[PDB]
């Protein structure tokens, strides 16, 4: 059920963090394996494939390829224009249909301190690195 | 839809929202660059104004120094204005997608929810002109029904009100470019008609 | 009938799994509704891509039914569920959404055969699988959109070009290209796609440079290796560059003009000295070892420029070097008129002009 | 009837908003404007702090007075019943308890369970060490005080946000103010 990346893509080409678990043994670890699905994943939010209506007011959740025994996840939330990417593999999945909702579970409680961690007062506006260090420490409070 | 979710009272934060005003004045006229009171600490002093002498310093304040302190009212009001919206985001309101191409359907979003949460009421009227400039207007204007006019000095009383108006230009301004940009956006005065301010924007 | 078709399909999927038992038998019946799904959606023009789509899941679903190693034969199995489905895709000439879904079922059909060939003609596989890339990124090319998959494609075709011994390199020669995944927003695959054009330089053994352009330089491995040395982690490949550094020694060429993020100096008060006042010390910060420049620090008056402050020889190589930095010549009778407009510029056979 | 009931008791006729999303991000936002503006200075933004809490205290003093009719108050015993039992709780809609007095009775403590002040704030490094973040909550306890002819002095000992020490506000009497009846 523990994701193998996190991605959060704001309204530009940046990326606000790509953090995986575990960086602190190789393990056989390749970052260049991760980032190579986050920078397609911000080209496949246009494909004609995958539609994210707008009738529903809740932000929904898609599944928009799956590469290297890798899935993937593409919640585009509408209003502020961040896009977040969440993946996992086959072995972790289980393939029934209970655990969609706790996939929704974890993108909103990512969501929910990315909102927290950019809504501290006494951080300086702009990209600070105290943004992308924060971000990890709440996140590796919530990985091991 | 009836969220009963934890709150405080309206009165302590009304009342700290006005007295943002004199903390600016406060923070300007006092940058500690090289009558008043004194108070005593453990081996240590501070030195006061209280408020409304500071309002009436405003009223002597030269006028370059009026703008320099007009900006950090705007500036704040950005601030809680963009982080607020950025709470609102958890409402998933369905209007909009981004960069705001149908401004009126953002107006629509702005006098529903937004002057709702801080002020307890929607914005009464909206009128249209279809150029991008929108006119605002409502009745009483919520943390000014608490300041008293004194006895017939209504011209000091206008020129004492109105830069308190600078905190929901902040937050107007701080939704719109929460959304992406920044455009031009002004105050006006519009006596009412029935027994208190008005908007444009951009 | 279509959406009855599919609401009764999706109820007669549901109400067949309540039924527990024979389970690898329940895939045929899961084709058969397949089928009927296809049928009812032969003539759509983007909702058959939704029907792929409907194929897609369920060839996810079928990847979440069988587990097993021999079931990546079964996943040939849906290597020929995927090419008799691009048999139900062929028909068309060319479109706009038809070459993303050609691309999309290209790239499915390509991971599962590499996923097969990489369980255990080994010198085919390469020109085998440059062949599907080079498909694929012909298809991925031949739309309005979709640039970044393209990149990673051609990035993915020229790391198989490397994969095999070859002088002539795509992305080395693409420093465009490098620059565009290097300038910003990316600190991984432009780490290694430096790390490949560095390799290819160092075994490229000539002296002709790209043609796209005037750029015609032996130190262009040098202009790379400055971006790679500022993108680099931290001092654990700082051997990289200093190994970079003293190739661009060895080879110079000496005309750059460098940003000098890599460098931190900062200034303080202004003195005297004996007979010249040697006003302004500095302390500069450095992640090489090595370093010895001319560093300048100029000073502009209103109308007149000092550019004093310069030192010949520097041996320090540490954070806060505190350079002395005497300045001779003070102009204007030593006027207090003279602000700041300072280049730093270290030359070390080549200008960082900070 | 008791001073329990008397502070649960003014929640049904008071008017209330939403304690996050509002309030927090206020004093947060000011909080901000004093770091930036003394160019991230960490001891004259809680003199600053405490300036602008004297005169947020000193004028909410008549409406909790107005709210709920009490006597004057004289002792520790009874400021310490009445602000950890109805005053926090009308204003905050927490309580705090009391502890640590001394043998004479003229200190205590002031242990706050849920700070609605600085809800996932987490200051940084430098600030972790040299700042006190609620002291408008110092600030409304002297001059809250100051007006009931008490002087006072209120003062922080520890908070969650840097220590793993509860937010507690130490307090002595320093002397009971004197009324001045006279003409001269």
């Amino acid at each position: 059920l523990r994701p193998c990346f996190v991605s959060l893509i704001d309204e530009s080409d940046k990326p606000i963090l790509i953090y995986v678990p575990n960086e602190a043994e190789n393990e056989m670890n390749d970052v260049l394996k991760y980032n190579v699905l986050s920078n397609i994943s911000l080209d496949y939010f246009e494909s004609a494939l995958v539609e994210w209506h707008s009738l529903d007011s809740k932000p929904l959740l898609k599944s928009i390829f799956q590469l290297e025994g890798v899935s993937v996840f593409a919640m585009l939330i509408k209003q502020t224009g961040l896009k977040i990417v969440i993946g996992f593999e086959q072995k972790s999945l289980s393939g029934a249909d209970d655990e969609f909702e706790a996939i929704n579970q974890i993108f909103e409680t990512v969501r929910k301190i990315y909102i927290r961690v950019k809504c501290n007062p006494l951080l300086v506006s702009g990209d600070e690195k105290s943004i992308i260090k924060s971000l990890e420490r709440k996140f590796d409070e919530l990985f091991i | 839809f009836e969220n009963s979710l934890p709150k405080v009272s309206q009165s302590v934060y009304q009342m700290l929202l006005n007295e943002m005003v004199p903390l600016a004045m406060g923070i300007e006229r006092q940058i500690s660059g090289d009558i008043k009171r004194l108070k005593i600490e453990e081996h240590h002093t501070v030195d006061i104004i209280r408020s409304h002498n500071l309002i009436h310093e405003l009223y002597k304040a030269d006028e370059e120094e009026k703008e320099k302190v007009l900006a950090r009212l705007r500036n704040i009001g950005f601030q809680i204005g963009l982080k607020l919206s950025e709470l609102l985001i958890f409402s998933n309101n369905p209007n909009l997608k981004f960069k705001e191409m149908d401004l009126l359907l953002i107006m629509k979003f702005i006098c529903r929810d937004v002057w709702k949460q801080i002020f307890g009421k929607q914005i009464d009227n909206l009128k249209t002109n279809h150029r991008g400039t929108f006119y605002l207007l409502d009745y009483d204007y919520r943390p000014i029904q608490s300041f008293s006019l004194e006895e017939d000095a209504k011209n000091e009383e206008l020129k004492m009100i109105e830069p308190f108006l600078e905190i929901p230009v902040g937050i107007i301004r701080g939704v719109l470019s929460s959304l992406g940009y920044s455009s031009e956006e002004v105050i006006c005065l519009a006596s009412f008609i029935d027994r208190g301010v008005s908007f444009h924007v951009q | 009938p279509f959406e009855s078709s599919s609401k009764s399909d999706e109820s007669l999927g549901s109400i067949i799994i309540e039924g527990t038992l024979d389970k690898f038998q329940l895939h045929k019946y899961f084709f058969i509704r397949r089928l009927r799904l296809l049928k009812l959606e032969d003539q759509t023009l983007t909702a058959f891509v939704g029907a792929f789509q409907l194929i897609k899941n369920f060839i996810e679903s079928i990847s979440i039914e069988y587990r097993k190693s021999v079931r990546l034969l079964e996943f040939k199995h849906y290597f020929i569920t995927s090419m008799l489905s691009y048999f139900e895709f062929e028909n068309v000439s060319n479109p706009l959404l038809c070459e993303i879904k050609a691309e999309l079922l290209m790239l499915k059909r390509d991971n599962w055969v590499q996923g097969v060939m990489a369980t255990s003609e080994t010198v085919f596989q390469e020109n085998f699988l440059t062949l599907t890339k080079e498909i694929l990124s012909l298809f991925n090319k031949c739309e309005g959109k979709r640039q970044r998959i393209v990149d990673i494609l051609s990035i993915e075709i020229g790391l198989l070009y490397y994969q095999g011994k070859k002088y002539e390199e795509a992305v080395s020669l693409f420093l465009s290209c490098y620059e565009y995944y290097t300038q910003t927003n990316w600190n991984s695959i432009g780490l290694k796609i430096l790390q490949v054009f560095i390799d290819s330089l160092s075994h490229c053994p000539k002296l002709d440079v790209l043609q796209i352009d005037g750029e015609s330089v032996s130190a262009s491995a040098v202009l790379t290796n400055a971006f790679l040395n500022i993108l680099k982690l931290c001092k654990d490949n700082d051997s990289k560059e200093i190994w970079w550094k003293k190739f661009m020694d060895l080879q110079m060429k000496v005309h750059l003009a460098r940003a000098n993020v890599s460098a931190i100096e900062v200034n303080l008060k202004s003195y005297g000295f004996p007979e010249d006042i040697s006003t302004k010390t500095m302390r500069l910060s450095l992640k090489n070892m090595g370093g010895d420049v001319i560093v300048f620090g100029a000073s502009d008056f209103l109308l007149k420029k000092g550019e004093n402050k310069l030192i010949l020889e520097c041996r320090d190589i540490m954070y806060g070097e505190f350079s002395l930095l005497s300045f001779e010549i003070i102009v204007e009778g030593i006027t207090f008129v003279k602000e700041f407009p300072e280049n730093q510029d270290e030359f070390i056979v080549v200008p960082e002009i900070y | 009837r008791s001073l329990k009931a008397m502070g649960e008791e003014i929640w049904k006729n008071k008017t209330e908003k939403i304690n996050t999303e509002l309030f927090t991000l206020t004093y947060g936002s000011i909080v901000a404007q004093l770091c930036q503006d003394y160019e991230r200075d960490f001891n004259k933004v809680n003199d600053h702090l405490y300036s602008m809490g004297y005169n947020i205290g000193c004028r909410l003093i008549e409406d909790f007075l107005a709210r709920t009719a009490l006597p004057r108050c004289e002792n520790l015993v009874k400021t310490s019943e009445v602000l950890s039992k109805c005053a926090f709780k009308i204003f905050l809609n927490i309580t705090p308890n009391i502890t640590n007095w001394s043998h004479n009775k003229d200190t205590f403590s002031l242990i706050l369970d849920e700070n609605p002040l600085a809800d996932f704030v987490e200051l940084p490094m430098d600030a972790m060490k040299s700042l006190w973040y609620s002291n408008i909550l110092c600030g409304v306890l002297k001059g809250s005080l100051e007006m009931v002819q008490l002087d006072c002095d209120v003062w922080f000992v520890s908070d969650i946000l840097r220590g793993d020490s509860q937010t507690e506000i130490k307090v002595k009497l320093n002397r009971i103010l004197k009324d001045e009846i006279p003409i001269g």
